């Protein structure tokens, strides 16, 4: 079925990615991405602690339903 | 606090 993951930011943001557990997670982060409308490579996305990678899945992290993920801001330079 | 809910759909 559809699992639920809680992607928050930096401020009360608390957006409900409800995709498949087979669904990479790489579309996921473009998604929201594209809403805010910034380039995936201006943010970076964690799992608890350990960053997403481009191939990563729900269920390749092992990841339940109702988790969350952490968005943050790249540095200027 | 806001929450939006969005469904994505691959094709395997």
């Amino acid at each position: 079925d559809h699992i639920n993951l809680k992607v928050a930011g930096q401020d009360g943001s608390v957006v409900q990615f409800k995709i498949k557990r087979h669904t990479p997670l790489s579309k996921l982060m473009k998604a929201y991405c594209e809403r805010q409308g910034l380039s995936m490579r201006q943010i970076r996305f964690r799992f608890d602690g350990q960053p997403i990678n481009e191939t990563d899945t729900p269920a390749q992290l092992e990841m339940e339903d109702e988790d969350t993920i952490d968005v943050f801001q790249q540095q200027t330079g | 606090n806001n929450r939006d809910p969005i469904v994505i759909s691959d094709s395997p």
